[PDB]
RNA sequence: AAUUUAAUAUAACUAUUAAUAGAAGGUUACUAAUAAAUUAAUAAUUAAUUUUAAAACCUAAAGGUAAACCUUUAUAUUAAUAAUGUUAUGAAUAAUUAUUAAUAAUAAUAAACUAAGUGAACUGAAACAUCU
């Protein structure tokens, strides 16, 4: 009777509603995670109601969103990834070169 | 697009990765080291779970707006101050004792256990116990009941 | 002319500074036929499907719970005036890990109930036993 | 005659375990079920 | 002004708040001179806790039946998988190996 | 109270002589950390003898791969205090249980020395094949 995409959607706002998670909460409970996540300078292709982090490369989209909610209470509506790339380097010419960390 | 047309609040949870709403903090805004001491694995020791849980949270909220102050510092402007990171350090510390304090914790309860397990220290355990307090020359009365109480509690799962 | 600084060869690369090295590097995600598929150990959620798409097992999925009631008093670091306090086993060759100290513990818990220690209490005690 | 290409032969030695020895790092999949030849299979 | 000066014992400094050594002149050992007096103290910032709570105990001993850590939380204490630990032998294991 | 000679360092190798003994590397990141005990020494530092905590991924053999990846539910399960939303008209629930007993795991595996199997050719014989 309903499509399974309007169905997540009134799930998503009956979420809302309540004050519960927008989302399905996971069962692999991490009570002490030590991982940081870095907030960053808007660019020029986003808007106001946009913000971009620096996370881990083991990170995942869906740890994003329960990290932050349940962190801070800061709920991520769409959550969307860019893996970037690493350059070589040397530090020097007399030395083995090397590509750049990959930052998430 | 202008941004008057924006309302913006002023707690907003983005502003938790700040501190003071500052860009980026001064040395004056730093805390001094001289007035600043990591935890000790001591004063860990007798923090309850969810003590213990608080503070690893706080530590890593900290962490994180350390964390944006440091790239901001090293990836811009690139200086070699070496400030916040020494901080997130300190904090760092923090955060793997009270992991030790916690496995520690878990063991020595697992240990007393399997102590107790054995019939001859148990049966050597309550009789003491007994002996020492309980089935005293009446002297206490009243206190008697509340050492029950929390010898049900905790030899046995009596609530 | 590529760089207007530089109106003669002299030896610069169109880009970088070197045309060769190791190539005995690791390989990462960026490097590859369209095959290849390396990772970053970001996704052992669920099954893949017999079609190509994947379903989600959520009791594999990560949670990160946090204290109900967060005591907002503990700080990062602790004021440096308090001395770090320290701790003396006697008498006990496991330490803290000992079962008799641990018996001891719940003894004097079952006699005092819930009482403060003398180095919680003191603010300037160095050390304390147990 | 003597026998020198199976005197010759030498086998490493399994340690003694009592019952509340170490583990070995790698376990037999499927319990032992002959003796041992003193001179083991040939390999020559 | 002093030659040279010695270290013979030492002792907790309750002004330093540490253990510090008996600083004391090259020679006769009674002639101690003592460490510098430490600049006043005092804290502001809000990310040091206070005395009273820091050292405020919360935690006892108090059962031998209900685990203090939940079960949940102890793969973020200990590695369960882990190849640096392992266990002892059984009368299965022993006569699994044995011939 | 200085100033130079001759030895000595945690900071080289090589040869001999004499003693003693048969001991991780790489990748990058939710960085890979510790805690104590003992007697004899004017709340204690002798060190040195016992205990311990953590330690990601790869280095053929839990399975697979294009090494540091992937895939296998050790956060995986009979039992329990109550249940939401329902149980072909006092119990059994796809997000689960303060819990308790039972059940699969982790190949870092050097060199030189020794024994054994098979074993050349250059070369010498002033050529060459027996021989070497
Ligand atoms: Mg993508
Ligand atoms: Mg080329
Ligand atoms: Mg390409
Ligand atoms: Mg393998
Ligand atoms: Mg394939
Ligand atoms: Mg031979
Ligand atoms: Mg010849
Ligand atoms: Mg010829």
């Amino acid at each position: 009777d309903i499509n399974v995409s309007e169905k997540i959607y009134k799930w998503t706002k009956a979420g809302i509603e309540q004050g519960k998670e927008h989302f399905k909460v996971g069962g692999n409970k991490v009570y002490f995670p030590k991982a940081r996540i870095i907030l960053l300078r808007p660019n020029a292709k986003h808007t106001p109601y946009q913000a971009k982090f620096i996370v881990p490369k083991s990170f995942n989209k869906l740890d994003l969103r329960d990290y932050l909610y349940h962190i801070y209470g800061l709920r991520a509506m769409n959550i969307t990834t860019q893996l970037l790339h690493g350059k070589f380097n040397r530090m020097n010419l007399q030395t083995t070169r090397f590509r750049e960390p990959q930052i998430k | 697009p202008t941004t008057s047309n924006l309302r913006c609040p002023d707690d907003h949870p983005l502003w938790q990765f700040f501190s003071n709403k500052k860009f980026i903090r001064s040395a004056d805004d730093l805390p001094p080291s001289s007035h600043i001491r990591p935890w000790s694995i001591p004063e860990l020791r007798h923090k309850s779970f969810n003590d213990l849980h608080s503070l690893w949270y706080n530590c890593l909220r900290e962490q994180n707006v350390l964390a944006r102050e440091n790239h901001l510092l090293k990836n811009i402007v690139g200086s070699t101050h070496d400030e916040f990171s020494e901080l997130s350090n300190s904090i760092r510390t923090t955060m793997w004792q009270i992991r030790h304090v916690l496995n520690e914790r878990e063991l020595a309860y697992s240990a007393s256990r399997e102590f107790l397990q054995d019939e001859s220290e148990r049966k050597k355990f309550l009789d003491t116990l007994a002996n020492d307090y309980f089935l005293n020359k009446d002297i206490p009365d009243d206190e008697v009941a509340s050492m029950l109480t929390r010898f049900q509690l905790a030899i046995f799962g009596i609530s | 002319l590529t760089r207007p600084w530089k109106k003669y060869r002299d030896g610069e690369l169109f880009y970088g500074l070197s045309k060769v090295g190791n190539k005995r590097v690791p390989l990462t995600t960026k490097q590859g036929n369209k095959t290849m598929y390396k990772g970053t150990r970001a996704s052992g959620i669920g099954r893949h499907t017999k079609f190509g798409g994947y379903v989600i097992n959520w009791k594999k999925v990560r949670t990160y719970v946090t204290p109900d009631m967060v005591n907002f008093e503990l700080k990062p670091y602790v004021n440096a005036n308090v001395p770090p306090l320290k701790h003396e086993f006697k008498g006990f060759s496991g330490g803290p890990l000992d079962p008799r100290l641990q018996l001891l513990k719940i003894k004097e818990y079952i006699v005092n109930g819930r009482v403060q220690s003398e180095g919680a209490t003191d603010t300037s005690c160095y050390k304390e036993r147990g | 005659r003597q026998w020198r290409l199976i005197e010759t032969r030498k086998i490493a030695k399994q340690p003694n375990y009592q019952v509340g020895d170490a583990k070995p790092l790698h376990m037999p999949k499927e319990r032992k079920k002959f003796p041992d030849y003193k001179y083991g299979e040939s390999n020559i | 002004a002093v030659r040279d000066v010695s270290f013979n014992g030492s002792y907790y400094d309750a002004d330093y708040k540490k253990v510090m050594p008996y600083r004391c002149v090259k020679g006769q050992p009674d002639l101690i001179i003592p460490w510098p007096k430490p600049d006043p103290i005092d804290v502001q910032t809000n990310l040091a806790t206070d005395p009273v709570i820091a050292r405020e105990q919360t935690f006892w001993v108090d059962s031998v039946v209900r685990n203090p850590i939940p079960k949940k939380a102890i793969p973020s204490i200990r590695n369960p998988h882990s190849k640096y630990k392992r266990g002892t032998l059984t009368a299965k294991d022993i006569a699994k190996l044995v011939a």
